RNA sequence: AUCCUUAUGCACGGGAAAUACGCAUAUCAGUGAGGAUUCGUCCGAGAUUGUGUUUUUGCUGGUU
């Protein structure tokens, strides 16, 4: 039967997220960068 | 000069409906460099306008047929389903590459303005050109399929005529497809690959062809899907370089007897399953 | 023409050498008009392996694409051929901006430093398309 | 022996087989080597082979004739060898090997015997 | 997922909404049953 | 005659591992095993199936 959430209706739902990060100025997150200061300080967390 | 020459080139092939198949090999490989051209060169215009759909979707002729659909004025009036309707309808697509246009319509392309006069003459004159060649491409692979048993006995008694046709006419001839090693056939009926695909098959076939289509492997239950792609295509290559050397007066099958047989037999034994054991 | 024969004579004068730099350059320019499309992304890794490095077959491996497509493609090539560095290369990349567009001015500069009619010709090859 | 088969052609001698299967082991080892049919057919693609080696008695013979072909127009030797068996072990595989095609590396310490054997092989051509 | 490539792409970079996406197929086993996950989440992943 | 390269055999010396190492009057397997992919193509030898041992194999020495 296909993906049940229809076209129409998920422009509905896609636009409102569209406008709340653009009303709440929002900078998407970049990707972890080979040089980046915290790596040691999210291992040790991930790892333990 | 396209117009010009793709009329009677069709008409030519009409108008016979051996000597033109030799000449069919230099074609396909020709056709295909212009399409890629032409669809890279619409492209070049859209990347103001809208710039995602070069990703999102990949072949020319639906990439160049929603050109035109969204371009449209008549649907931009908006709240208009007809735009879903005549993507679904007309440039064929299936629901799951239609929710990636309306969400990607929203982020990127501005509507505020349309594209200006200039660029859309560009485009028609650009989407005529591609379904020009495509109408030719597509003319090709039938008076192919009408040659098969003569061109490749062995290719249409595995595969098939239908599919047999549709490989041949990839490489443009036989010798060009007996030249291609065997790991590299079993993709070329692919459709693309992008990011947000989302695929992982039970069979675990991460490259489904034209081969992938035929008889010899989905008459078989799933699991031994991963096992008879690699198990059949070597045998078409096979096959395709026996028919390249095989006289074009005399053509006789017999090996594609052997090439059944240990196929349908060896796909069972895998289908088989273990002796039970003694505890 | 036959350029088919030009097929052989790389390949004859390429088992001899093989690591020479220009020779690599007209098995590239080959494939433009050379129509197997399959093998392409194979050789040039062995162009750029074989002679690693150089610039001519930089610069003709990012012309091959500009030939065709793919603007942007082609951009990082000869950008990628600039880091190395001299002429034959600017022609094709202010040729890519055209098809591009506004960075022309700015990329101005470099082209002194890399220093005369050097000025007045770029606007000469500038006129080629 | 049994009839050789005469599209098999140029076929080696027994003083040239040994000569022939000598080097192709030589370079097995030196993973210079590459086996089977379109293993080899993807060397003359490419354009790295020295010369391709055939089985003479490959049954049916038909699979590996599009190589001649192949060969002829890429300027690249070939022979056939008279057994595949002899052949798959060169290439240090326990079974049947019909096809094998030697390939270039210029710094190679075997060098001198390839260009040895291709000069011979060349004469087959006639 | 289809949409949550897109809601993720909206803020992240691409290259991690596809492995987020990508990660939920996989086949899930328990003893002879074999399934592939196509359509739900599955909980136990970190990023969950 | 020296020197140098690769393979194989015996061997001093130095390490690592035994959830590892095998075996089959048994199925296939470069006439393509099994994988990777930037989707253009790229690597190329084992995978099944039953089974034996696997906190241990043989051998000495002390102390009671
Ligand atoms: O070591 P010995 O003197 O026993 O060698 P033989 O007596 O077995 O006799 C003849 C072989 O000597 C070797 N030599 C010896 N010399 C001095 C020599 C040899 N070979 C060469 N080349 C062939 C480069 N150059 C020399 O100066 C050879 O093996 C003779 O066969």
């Amino acid at each position: 039967n296909g993906p049940e959430i229809t076209p129409e209706e998920a422009t509905t739902i896609f636009s409102v997220m569209v406008e709340w990060l653009e009303s709440r100025s929002f900078s998407p997150i970049p990707f972890p960068p080979l040089t980046y200061k915290n790596d040691t300080k999210i291992l040790v967390l991930a790892l333990e | 000069q396209i117009l010009p020459k793709i009329v009677d080139l069709k008409r030519i092939l009409q108008q016979q409906e051996i000597k033109l198949l030799p000449f069919f090999n230099e074609i396909i490989p020709l056709i295909k460099s212009n399409i890629k051209l032409m669809h890279n060169f619409l492209i070049s215009l859209y990347s103001r306008r809208f710039p995602e759909l070069s990703s999102l979707i990949p072949s020319p002729l639906q990439y160049s047929k929603v050109i035109s659909i969204l371009e449209n004025e008549n649907y931009s009036k908006n709240e208009s389903d007809e735009l879903f309707f005549h993507l679904e309808n007309k440039a064929k697509l299936t629901r799951e590459q239609i929710l990636v246009l309306t969400m990607s319509m929203k982020t990127s392309f501005k509507n505020k303005e349309p594209l200006d006069i200039k660029t859309r003459t560009q485009i028609l004159e650009a989407n005529s050109i591609l379904e020009n060649l495509w109408k030719l491409q597509e003319d090709i692979g039938q008076y192919i399929a009408s040659k098969i048993s003569i061109i490749a006995p062995n290719v249409c008694f595995l595969v098939g005529p239908e599919i047999a046709a549709q490989l041949i006419a990839h490489a443009g001839g036989v010798l060009e497809f007996s030249r291609i090693p065997s790991c590299n056939i079993a993709s070329i009926g692919k459709n693309k690959h992008l990011s947000h695909e989302l695929h992982t098959l039970e069979s675990g076939v991460r490259q489904e062809g034209y081969l992938f289509a035929s008889d010899m492997i989905q008459k078989f239950p799933v699991s031994v899907h991963k096992q008879m792609l690699r198990m059949l295509c070597a045998k078409v290559s096979l096959a395709a370089r026996v028919d390249a050397g095989q006289k074009n007066g005399d053509r006789n099958t017999v090996l594609a007897h052997k090439w059944k047989a240990e196929l349908s037999k060896k796909a069972r034994k895998l289908s088989e399953a273990p002796s039970i054991s003694e505890t | 023409g036959n350029l088919d024969q030009a097929e052989l004579l790389v390949t004859q004068a390429l088992q001899k050498f093989p690591s020479n730099a220009l020779l690599w350059v007209e098995q590239i320019k080959l494939f433009k008009h050379g129509n197997k499309s399959s093998l392409k992304k194979t050789i040039f890794q062995d162009a750029l392996r074989r002679t690693q490095n150089d610039h001519r077959v930089l610069l003709e491996i990012g012309v091959s694409f500009y030939a065709e497509a793919q603007y942007e493609t082609s951009l990082k090539w000869l950008e990628r051929a600039l880091k190395k560095c001299y002429g034959d290369t600017w022609v094709w990349l202010f040729r890519t901006y055209a098809r591009l567009g506004k960075d022309t001015v700015d990329l101005y500069n470099m082209f002194d430093q890399c220093e005369c009619t050097p000025r007045e010709i770029l606007l000469r090859l500038m006129n080629d398309k | 022996m049994s009839a050789p088969n005469p599209k098999a052609f140029p076929l080696a001698d027994a003083a040239l087989t040994q000569q022939i299967l000598d080097v192709v082991q030589q370079a097995a080892n030196l993973r210079q080597l590459k086996k089977g049919a379109n293993e080899a057919t993807k060397t003359l693609n490419r354009g790295i082979s020295e010369f391709i080696i055939m089985a003479a008695d490959c049954e049916p013979i038909e699979i590996l004739l599009h190589l001649p072909l192949l060969c002829e127009d890429k300027n690249v030797p070939y022979v056939f060898v008279p057994s595949r068996v002899a052949l798959g072990r060169a290439c240090g595989v326990s079974r049947p090997v019909i096809a094998a095609s030697i390939t270039t590396n210029d710094a190679s310490a075997i060098k001198t015997q390839i260009y040895a054997v291709k000069d011979k092989i060349e004469t087959l051509l006639i | 997922f289809t949409l949550l490539n897109r809601l993720l792409r909206l803020i992240v970079d691409p290259n991690i909404a596809d492995y987020i996406t990508a990660k939920n197929n996989v086949v899930i086993n328990f003893k002879d049953m074999s399934h592939v996950n196509k359509y739900g989440l599955i909980r136990g992943l970190k990023f969950a």
